[PDB]
């Protein structure tokens, strides 16, 4: 009996404010193509529409707030597929794979355009590296962002 | 307030969208 909090709507809301580099606040083909293209890709057009229907429950061409949570909430049973999170992992690591470095992430953290650098990230990797070996491993990663 | 959350989640939105493609054989 605490779902009346605001930490939730605040978390997802932050994702958009960062993703929707425009203002609408919805993941669309133009918003996806832009960001996605900034990573290093360039799929066709018809391929995008297919990427929309396969996830656009309603059909407004773009998913908003209810649709977003509905896609992350409406979990059709379970397939035990951890490939998703995995990919996100291989992404952060542009070079070697198994640990995160300051310089490595810095580049993957600058691609965006917020207000981070080496010092700030340092506080993020340091606090994240509970052990303190020097870099972030998979444990501290699957132990800090673990599915409560 | 300061974590790799909003960061990982964001990429997850664009990554999942891509994975939604197919990723399957027969
Ligand atoms: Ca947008
Ligand atoms: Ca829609
Ligand atoms: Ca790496
Ligand atoms: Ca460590």
């Amino acid at each position: 009996a605490d779902q009346l909090t605001e930490e939730q709507i605040a978390e997802f809301k932050e994702a958009f404010s960062l993703f929707d580099k425009d203002g609408d606040g919805t993941i669309t083909t133009k918003e996806l193509g832009t960001v996605m293209r900034s990573l290093g890709q360039n799929p066709t057009e018809a391929e995008l529409q297919d990427m929309i229907n396969e996830v656009d429950a309603d059909g407004n061409g773009t998913i908003d707030f209810p649709e977003f949570l509905t896609m992350m909430a409406r979990k059709m049973k379970d397939t035990d597929s951890e490939e998703e999170i995995r990919e996100a992992f291989r992404v952060f690591d542009k070079d070697g794979n198994g640990f995160i470095s300051a310089a490595e992430l810095r580049h993957v953290m600058t691609n965006l355009g917020e207000k981070l650098t080496d010092e700030e990230v340092d506080e993020m990797i340091r606090e994240a590296d509970i052990d303190g070996d020097g870099q972030v491993n998979y444990e501290e990663f699957v132990t800090m962002m673990t599915s409560k | 307030k300061r974590r790799w959350k909003k960061n990982f989640i964001a990429v997850s939105a664009a990554n999942r969208f891509k994975k939604i493609s197919s990723s399957g054989a027969l």
